[PDB]
């Protein structure tokens, strides 16, 4: 339902970009704002948490470029969140700020959830 | 005269106020109750706080423990606080437990006065390059309390 080469190609050039609380900001973001901020580029969406895009998406199992994978980090369920951007490879906005991790890191790896599509 | 192993338990209590304030709740508070509703303003999806602190005041109490005045003025603007039907609401976000305060390591920057700066260099449960971290401590009344309220996470 939407341009994937634009949504990689529209977040991977806010990398670098640091970590804010609700950030729905180019001068800084969290899981929910920076795939909110990536999304509205093309069409209006809503704003919701990491929980909420979870309960809000559509399910699959494997995820294709575009799609978007979730995590357990500070609490049981869905809590921190990514797009996937091909190989194994995700973009997220973490505290340290807006990078690029693969899926078979030690961390992420254990903690992946599962995928939705938007 | 603010050691190193003191200042990373005052850091870490930032942190914990700082997660439980954008959460909405004192999670040793059970008694409270949390306003269902969501809301629009300034293109920013808004949701209610808790009971425990429901109003600005309850709010600037949780927090004068271990951040400066100045900071909650701050806090309060930069994270878009607001109130509507009587209660306070936050813009709906995240957090992220990336850091690893418990394991961090502090280096003094500066010590003039009545100000104290250290350097905290952190891990990243992530594996992530390790992440530099400044945290500025004033001592309001006589306690040592930290200037910014962004400033552990």
């Amino acid at each position: 339902s939407l341009n994937v080469s634009k949504l990689v190609s529209d977040a991977k050039a806010l990398v670098g970009t640091p970590y804010k609380w609700g950030g729905t900001t180019t001068s800084g973001f969290d899981c929910s704002g920076f795939i909110w901020y990536v999304l509205n580029k093309q069409t209006s969406v809503g704003r919701t948490s990491t929980a909420g895009y979870w309960s809000s998406m559509k399910s699959i199992a494997s995820p294709s470029v575009g799609d978007f994978v979730f995590f357990t980090t500070y609490k049981s369920g869905p809590s921190h969140m990514g797009i996937y951007i091909g190989n194994n490879s995700f973009i997220h906005a973490g505290s340290d700020g807006v990078q690029i991790s693969s899926l078979n890191n030690s961390y992420w790896k254990p903690r992946y959830l599962g995928a939705k599509r938007f | 005269d603010l050691s190193q192993k003191q200042a990373l338990q005052l850091a870490l209590s930032a942190r914990e106020h700082f997660w439980n304030t954008m959460s909405g709740h004192n999670p040793k508070v059970k008694k409270a109750v949390c306003p269902s509703g969501t809301f629009e303003y300034q293109n920013l999806q808004y949701v209610y706080m808790c009971s425990d602190l429901g109003t600005k005041a309850k709010a600037v109490n949780y927090l004068t423990p271990i951040f400066t005045k100045t900071a909650i003025e701050k806090g309060f603007k930069d994270y878009h606080f607001t109130v509507s039907k009587g209660k306070l609401a936050v813009p709906i976000g995240d957090g992220d437990n990336l850091l690893n305060w418990k394991k961090s390591t502090a280096k003094l920057i500066s010590k003039k006065g009545s100000t104290i700066t250290y350097e905290f260099t952190v891990p990243t449960l992530d594996g992530s390059p390790s992440a530099k971290r400044k945290v500025t401590f004033v001592k309001e009344n006589k306690k040592w309390k930290v200037n910014q309220f962004d400033a552990v996470i």
